[PDB]
Parts: C-alpha cells; sequence; structure tokens
C-alpha cells in the first residue's frame, strides 16, 4: 500500500479500497451486534446437549463462535442443528433460528 | 456452562440424597429471579403505555408489537418453567413424606412420581422444561434486538 499510489493504474484501485472498508466497518459492527445476539442465544439453547449431538457445534461459546461464524461463507453444514434425542421442539427452534 | 456442562445429560446430581433431581434441575437462581422481576416491570409500563395509547393505536406500531410479543415469550418461557417446578417440588413432597432410605435410587417409587427421577435423555418430549428452554433461547435472542 506505500508503493501502489504511485501507479497511475493501480493509484485509484487503492485509494476506492481505502474508502469501501472506511465504509463497510460500520455495516461490520452492526454484523457484530446481531451475530453476538444469536450466538448467545443458540448458546443457551443447546449448551445442555454435550454428548447428544451430531457434532459439538454449539455445545460451547467458542464453537458456537466458530459454527455460526462459518455459516456466514456457507462451509457449515446444517447437520449441527440436529438432536440425538427426540426432543423434537429444541431442534425445530433451532431449525428456525439458524435459518 | 461458557467452556460446557460438567455432566452428561445421562447422569443425576443431587446435593443430598433425599430432595428429587427435578427440584434441583428447575429451581429459581438469584439472577433468574432478577431477570423475573424485570420482566414483570417492562411489562407493566407497557400494558400502562397500552391503556393510555388504546389497543387499536398500540398495535399499529410494528416494534410495539414485537416488544410486546418478547415480554409475553419470556413471561411463557418462565410459566412453563414454573409448572415444572411445581411437578418436582410435588413429587419431593412425596418422597420425602411417604418413603424412607438413605438414598432415593435404591427405592423403586410409584411410576407417575418415579418418572421425576431420570435424567435429561428419558424426559418426555413436551415437558414443560423443555418449553421453557426453548422460549427462553428465543426471547434472549428477541431481546437483543432493542438496541
Ligand atoms: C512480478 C514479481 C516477480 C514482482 C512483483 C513486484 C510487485 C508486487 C511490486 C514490487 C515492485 C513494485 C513497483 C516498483 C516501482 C513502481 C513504479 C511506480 O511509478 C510509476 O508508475 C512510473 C511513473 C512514476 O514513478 O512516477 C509505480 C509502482 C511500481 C510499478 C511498483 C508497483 C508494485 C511493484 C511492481
Amino acid at each position: 500500500a506505500y508503493i501502489l499510489p504511485a501507479n497511475e493504474s493501480f493509484g485509484p484501485l487503492q485509494i476506492s479500497l481505502g474508502r469501501t472498508v472506511k465504509d463497510i466497518f460500520k455495516f461490520m459492527v452492526l454484523f457484530i451486534m446481531v451475530f453476538f445476539a444469536f450466538m448467545i442465544g443458540m448458546f443457551i439453547l443447546y449448551s445442555y446437549y454435550l454428548g447428544a449431538k451430531v457434532n459439538a457445534a454449539f455445545t460451547t461459546v467458542e464453537e458456537s463462535f466458530k459454527t455460526l461464524f462459518w455459516s456466514i461463507f456457507g462451509l457449515s453444514e446444517v447437520t449441527s442443528v440436529v438432536l440425538k434425542y427426540d426432543h423434537k421442539f429444541i431442534e425445530n427452534i433451532g431449525y428456525v433460528l439458524y435459518g | 456452562r461458557f467452556e460446557g456442562i460438567t455432566t452428561l445429560p445421562n447422569i443425576t446430581v443431587t446435593d443430598y440424597p433425599k430432595q428429587i433431581f427435578r427440584v434441583k434441575t428447575t429451581q429459581f437462581t438469584w439472577t433468574e429471579m432478577l431477570i423475573m422481576v424485570w420482566v414483570l416491570g417492562m411489562m407493566w409500563s407497557e400494558c400502562k403505555e397500552l391503556w393510555l395509547e388504546g389497543p387499536r393505536e398500540y398495535i399499529l406500531q410494528l416494534w410495539n408489537v414485537l416488544d410486546f410479543g418478547m415480554l409475553s415469550i419470556f413471561i411463557a418461557a418462565f410459566t412453563a418453567r414454573f409448572l415444572a417446578f411445581l411437578q418436582a417440588t410435588k413429587a419431593q413432597q412425596y418422597v420425602d413424606s411417604y418413603v424412607q432410605e438413605s438414598d432415593l435410587s435404591e427405592v423403586t417409587l410409584p411410576p407417575e412420581i418415579q418418572y421425576f427421577t431420570y435424567a435429561r435423555d428419558k424426559w418426555l418430549p413436551s415437558d414443560p422444561q423443555i418449553i421453557s428452554e426453548g422460549l427462553y433461547a428465543i426471547a434472549v435472542v428477541l431481546s437483543f434486538s432493542r438496541i
């Protein structure tokens, strides 16, 4: 970034890059707020089923954070919500909240 | 529970042997009662503004409807929790009143009453505490929206 502005080809590009980063920082803050909301919600929902799930996605705080963050890029599977037991209500609420 | 629950859902742990596990599971902690009286105060304020403005004008704003629904859902979660705890303390009263032993596990109980000794996995799919947990999670997710 210290070198690109000298190029007439690459200067304006880098300027627009700084601009759009400065702009989207605010939406990143708002997304942090809503993401923290949903994270704490689903964590409180699923924390009791440590050894009753397909995987360990929403069992702890850090793992819930990992799962929900990787869900942004579609890199998280939807089987993380399913339970092993027959508590249909909890897993339905999980489906609804994740969607 | 930030780092995970300590005991598996299959195991039942109790402070003193005579007590029913559901009494241990469904009792109100102090922060939960703080949340409860908090929800009661917020509901009082919202109902006061409803009585002032009138239902017709009150329903028009969709965000006010969202707030009313969130408060009612918190109330519903705590009501289901309290029904679970009432069944818990009634089974506890039965156990402490009629049967005498050192540990409850060795005793065989009437089935309708013995059900309240089961662990998390055995629980009926429509237990009021399950409804409480689900509605409480939804209510937390919605309460975070008041920003
Ligand atoms: C292809 C691999 C092996 C090397 C890639 C190197 C680039 C990542 C960096 C290192 C050296 C840099 C260049 C060093 C000197 C210049 C001249 C500089 O100025 C000009 O455009 C000429 C007119 C003027 O200098 O006023 C513009 C940036 C540029 C191309 C830099 C652009 C970014 C470069 C190509």
